[PDB]
């Protein structure tokens, strides 16, 4: 056990403390000074992207889920929203509980279907960090809900003071969901798809895709074409701070250099 | 305790989300069956890293997760709202659980203007002494 | 403010119903199950205007809806208890959650009977001066 | 946003105030001096026939229901039943969540059974009002639920302080429902029925039912036998302040005339 | 009132399970994904019958069943949690929820020293007098 | 109505009282000196075994179930877990609702499974006593969920202050459940039961039954075999304070004597 620690603004910085770690001078004269906050994983550098991020996610049973809300959050540019199978057909997430909506303010929102064996009643963070929700965090992972990784933290707020939103989705397809051995596709159309590595950034998704589309290099036909991308070519530090490709064609694979 | 931010970035920008406060609603915009759906009902606010208060934020919620996860361990309630509300509860307890004692360092009463009701009256008697 | 009923009419008596807050029960009652149905848990009152407060009271009520709906909207408990407990705490922050100024306008602090204890006390040494 | 109003008494009048902006000689001792209190829409002069009540509900998606408590209720003379179906069978209402009954004191309790577009996931106050259940305030309407409509207010109380139950319900069937072409009919059994004008009271629908089982004007055949009353008959302000009948036939439409 | 256990018989000895309250968590075991299950978050404790407080703990939480299924009979919540938090929002009522008349019996306001502070200063211009 | 009695030492002594009862002297600086704890009926001295027991619960309809949190509870001898349906195959108690999960200390579990008439929605205590779970107490009894009966109180603390786990499932059948004819069954094996009675502690169960499993006295056939037991055998005050027997047998019944 532990006391839940309160940021309090002391000599013009800001401090850990407590209700009962509090001098007279201190003043608080209604429940509207206190509030709860949730930050954003994003915000400490921590990889973002689709291979990275499903690592730090795992199966459990016996632990009952919990959930506690939060007033106020910040914008994400990385969420995610999964609808994993068992290769059987099961479900392996629950639906949403009654009330719980998915994260409000998402740039791009990592859509990933595909099949696991998922070994757990519940996905939880590896961590311990929280998944957030509309103004509720909690600690497992529900079915088809967009969420981004986060924490919470709660403040005395002092007595004085001093464009639009969009969205794209982006939609994968994975096998082996949750193991060591996980392998993931970002999808172009429902028969085009590019094999993927973790250094593609959203942005060199969203333009590949592009490229993909304006040069003709979809599926002509009722096959699967998969396209490979050798190392040597670039891809788009963290988030705050063409014609040149050629496909050649070898299920189907192929490979587009530069 | 201060707060050292032991992370490997800080974004020091702060573009948030929320309901909003302050302000009445414009027209019939406050009933339900007029009004926005869940997804129009925010504002939006920026704020920086004035005082370093927002690099001291993100390390704040971080440290908070090891004791808030503890407290959800050991609760029954499915949906816990009330952390803030007992905050604020113990807030008043720790000031006035007790009997305050006038001087002492527990007890958050000033009775200075009260010395200077008192002591400008030392000459109501002592000076009109005829 | 005050009120003004600005409604096209007013019922003057108030004929209510709510559940009983105090007498012990007569003997088995009180048992789950022995005890009343969900139907037969209620009382009834009635009120007349005296003081003009039962059309003040509809028109009140009329007057809280907006600001009501506006709480509604903003939280995201299904079902909400606890708004008169909010009240209470808010009640003793106002006055207790700073450092209390005897004599000030916002500290309820009397020392009146104070006073006269100690300007009882003035010829306690000022007058047995022999 | 705004802050909830309190309810005080200070000079003999209720005033409106808040427990910031009190002096200090108001004393609040106990919780049990705070109390949340339910007020009928019916006390302040509104049309209660079916006809203009259903007028101001009205079916909307994209907003969640949202519940609060009150503690106390005002008798109520009319409530309202509500069953409505789309044309294809599917209902338009929800079943009402665990621990949701009707309200507890209705001298009449209008039960509404039809049909009707429903276009929306659900059923709200076009004024901002409340429908109050059994010490629950909703925003919405439930299936088969028993309410009335009303407003919710909190009080602070002062220091000090200074027959049986009957219950009558009343049947209709509608179509068009939540439409500007609503049609209703009042149920005398299961194959008469009256069509319903807005000028009838309750206790006018009762004495009707009662005259046509007692002169014996009930169908007498498998089919349905809808009665019209023409407008020269008179018809019994607010709630709070025979043998002259004639009977001629012309489904099977008829007349009742003076 | 005082508390006489008037049932058939008296285990005098409480041999107790709950959660902790107290002390850091080990390693990663404050993580839901690598910490223990439902069965196994529990502590054990032990306390005999001093000043006879075991038994009058049974007779005490028998005489609390009336009133508080009184309580439960006439609330709309499924699930209580909140009855502690009113228990403490009641207590500060009722010693600050008016205005505190200091020497009286219901302000717990001490001002003890604050009379040796005052008393004390008689001989700061009543003897320094030259 | 009466006010929820507290708990408060006094005089090196436990009274009852309440928060507006208090002197200036006692004092309260934190929630944490408020506790919430159950108490057990076994402690009383009341008969646990199952015939007893199961006397002291009734069927009845038209009262809501509630339920209220505790934090704190006791190490149970006792403990019980039904599976009770009627004749016709339907459920006679509702499934656990989300997150009530068993009694987490019972020495021993009596899991009765079986039939009776089940008349009213809702199984209740008939002295107004709770069924204690994981830390949530309620009004009636879940199916298939382990309890132990008991009652809640709440204390204020003062400021200062001053072997494993090990649980046996002892299975019954049973028939008229709840009514004034019920017969019991403990059961040895699928095929192999003994008639109980109220005389039968939980340790001679125990050995009667390793008595059985070691003298070959189980069932060699299809059909079920079902021991009596003459009075005049002995059997095992409140529980904090073989080769002898010979097998004679006449569905099957039989006797055992000493
Ligand atoms: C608050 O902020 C702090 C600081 O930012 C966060 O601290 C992180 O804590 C996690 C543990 O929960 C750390 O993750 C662990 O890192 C170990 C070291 O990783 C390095 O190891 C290799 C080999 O030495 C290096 O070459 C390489 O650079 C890696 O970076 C891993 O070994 C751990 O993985 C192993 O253990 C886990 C079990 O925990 C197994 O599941 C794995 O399969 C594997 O066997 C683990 O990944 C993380 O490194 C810490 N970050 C920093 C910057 O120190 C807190 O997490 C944060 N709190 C919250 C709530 O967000
Ligand atoms: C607190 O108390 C106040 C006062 O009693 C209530 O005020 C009512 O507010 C509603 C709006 O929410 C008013 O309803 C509106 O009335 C308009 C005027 O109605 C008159 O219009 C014709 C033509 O002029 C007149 O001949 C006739 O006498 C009518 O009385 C209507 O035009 C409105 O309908 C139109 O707009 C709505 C959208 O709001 C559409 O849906 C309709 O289809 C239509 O196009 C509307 O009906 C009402 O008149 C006010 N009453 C009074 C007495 O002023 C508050 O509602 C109350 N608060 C709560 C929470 O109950
Ligand atoms: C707090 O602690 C007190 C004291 O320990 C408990 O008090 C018990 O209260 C219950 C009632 O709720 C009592 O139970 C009743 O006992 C009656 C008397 O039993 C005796 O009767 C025969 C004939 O005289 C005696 O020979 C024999 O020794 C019995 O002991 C019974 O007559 C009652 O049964 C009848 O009424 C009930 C309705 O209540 C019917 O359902 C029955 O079918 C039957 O017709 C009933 O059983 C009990 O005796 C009290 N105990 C003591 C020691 O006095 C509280 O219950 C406890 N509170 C909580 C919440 O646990
Ligand atoms: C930088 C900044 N400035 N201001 C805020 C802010 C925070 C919370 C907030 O909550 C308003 C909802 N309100 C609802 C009911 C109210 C009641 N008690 O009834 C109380 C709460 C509004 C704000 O403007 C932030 C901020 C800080 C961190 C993060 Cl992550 C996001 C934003
Ligand atoms: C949620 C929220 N709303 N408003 C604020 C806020 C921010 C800064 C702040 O600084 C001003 C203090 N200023 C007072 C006068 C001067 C004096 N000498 O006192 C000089 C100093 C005051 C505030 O109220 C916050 C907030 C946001 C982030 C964090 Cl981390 C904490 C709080
Ligand atoms: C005219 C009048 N006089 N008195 C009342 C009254 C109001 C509320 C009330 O609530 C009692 C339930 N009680 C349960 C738990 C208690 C706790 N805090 O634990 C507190 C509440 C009892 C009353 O007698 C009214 C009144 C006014 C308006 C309307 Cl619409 C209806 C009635
Ligand atoms: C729910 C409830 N229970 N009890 C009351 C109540 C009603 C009237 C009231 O008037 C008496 C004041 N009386 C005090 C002494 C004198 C003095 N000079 O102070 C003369 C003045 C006091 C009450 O407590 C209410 C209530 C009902 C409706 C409304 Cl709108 C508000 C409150
Ligand atoms: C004899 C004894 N000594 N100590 C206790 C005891 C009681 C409660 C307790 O609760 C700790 C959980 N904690 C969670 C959150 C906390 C918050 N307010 O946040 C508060 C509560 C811990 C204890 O050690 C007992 C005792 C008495 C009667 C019974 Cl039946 C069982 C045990
Ligand atoms: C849950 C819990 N945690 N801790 C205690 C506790 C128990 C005994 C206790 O006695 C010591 C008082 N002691 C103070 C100093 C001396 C002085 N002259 O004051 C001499 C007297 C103090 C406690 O805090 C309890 C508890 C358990 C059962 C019950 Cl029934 C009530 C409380
Ligand atoms: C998973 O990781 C590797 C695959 O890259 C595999 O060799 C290893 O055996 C697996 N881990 C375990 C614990 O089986
Ligand atoms: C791709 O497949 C999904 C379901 O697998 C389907 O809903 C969607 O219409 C498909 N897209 C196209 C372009 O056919
Ligand atoms: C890929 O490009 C096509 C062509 O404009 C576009 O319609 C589609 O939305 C793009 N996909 C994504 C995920 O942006
Ligand atoms: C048909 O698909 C191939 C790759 O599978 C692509 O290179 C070719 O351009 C496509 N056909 C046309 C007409 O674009
Ligand atoms: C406090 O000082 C004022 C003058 O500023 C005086 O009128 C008043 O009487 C003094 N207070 C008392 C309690 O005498
Ligand atoms: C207050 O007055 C009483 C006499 O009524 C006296 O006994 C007492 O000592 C006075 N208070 C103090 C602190 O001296
Ligand atoms: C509904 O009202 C009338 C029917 O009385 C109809 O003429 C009108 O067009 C309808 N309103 C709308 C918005 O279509
Ligand atoms: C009228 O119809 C309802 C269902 O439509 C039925 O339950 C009821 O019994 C019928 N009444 C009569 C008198 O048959
Ligand atoms: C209509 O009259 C009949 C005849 O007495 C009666 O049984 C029936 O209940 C009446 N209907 C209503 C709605 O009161
Ligand atoms: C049969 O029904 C008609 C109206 O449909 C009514 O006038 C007539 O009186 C009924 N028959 C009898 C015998 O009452
Ligand atoms: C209280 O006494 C101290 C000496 O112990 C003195 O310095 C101080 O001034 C006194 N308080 C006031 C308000 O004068
Ligand atoms: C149940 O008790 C006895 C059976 O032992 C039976 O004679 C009696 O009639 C039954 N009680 C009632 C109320 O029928
Ligand atoms: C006894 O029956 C239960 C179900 O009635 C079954 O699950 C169990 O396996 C059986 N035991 C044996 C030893 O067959
Ligand atoms: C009965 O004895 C057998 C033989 O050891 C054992 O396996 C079984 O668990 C016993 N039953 C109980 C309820 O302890
Ligand atoms: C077969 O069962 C009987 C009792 O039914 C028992 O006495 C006998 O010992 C059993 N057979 C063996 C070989 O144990």
């Amino acid at each position: 056990g532990r006391s839940i620690p309160l940021g309090v603004i002391h000599n013009s910085a800001l401090q850990v403390s407590d209700v009962d770690k509090l001098v007279c001078r201190d003043k608080l004269s209604s429940t509207n000074q206190l509030r709860s906050v949730g930050l954003n994983l994003e915000g400490n550098g921590v990889a973002t992207d689709v291979p990275s991020a499903t690592k730090r996610w795992g199966f459990r049973s016996g632990v009952p889920p919990k959930v506690v809300n939060y007033e106020a959050g910040e914008w994400a540019e990385n969420c995610y929203n999964l609808e994993i199978k068992k290769p059987d057909g099961s479900e392996c997430l629950p639906a949403a509980p009654d009330g719980i909506r998915g994260f409000p303010r998402c740039r791009y929102v990592h859509k990933v279907s595909g099949t696991g064996p998922c070994a757990g009643d519940f996905a939880f963070h590896k961590e311990g960090a929280f998944f957030l929700y509309d103004r509720l965090a909690s600690t497992v992972i529900y079915r088809g809900t967009t969420f981004a990784e986060g924490v919470v933290a709660f403040l005395i707020l002092p007595q004085a003071k001093k464009s639009g939103y969009y969205s794209t989705t982006i939609r994968y397809q994975a096998t082996g969901f949750g193991t060591n051995e996980t392998e993931y596709l970002f999808e172009v159309d429902n028969l085009t798809y590019v094999q993927l590595e973790s250094r593609f950034t959203p942005q060199f998704l969203l333009q590949l895709n592009e490229t993909i589309y304006t040069s003709g290099k979809r599926s002509n036909t009722t096959g699967k074409l998969i396209w490979k991308v050798n190392p040597e070519i670039d891809t788009t530090w963290a988030f705050w701070e063409s014609e040149e490709l050629s496909f050649t064609v070898v299920x189907x694979x192929x490979x587009x250099x530069x | 305790e201060a707060i050292v931010n032991a992370q490997p970035k800080c974004n020091p920008n702060l573009h948030y989300w929320t309901t909003q406060d302050e302000g009445a609603a414009i027209g019939l915009a406050w009933i339900p069956y007029f009004g926005p759906a869940a997804e129009g009902i925010y504002i939006e606010g920026l704020m920086h890293n004035q005082d370093g208060l927002i690099c001291g934020l993100r390390q704040l919620a971080n440290e908070t997760t090891q004791a808030l996860q503890l407290f959800l361990r050991a609760t029954t309630e499915l949906r816990t709202f009330s952390i803030l509300n007992r905050k604020a509860i113990d807030f008043l307890l720790q000031r006035w659980g007790g009997t305050c004692h006038i001087l002492g360092p527990d007890c958050c009463i000033e009775p200075a203007d009260w010395t200077k009701n008192i002591t400008d009256k030392i000459d109501q008697i002592i000076h009109d002494f005829v």
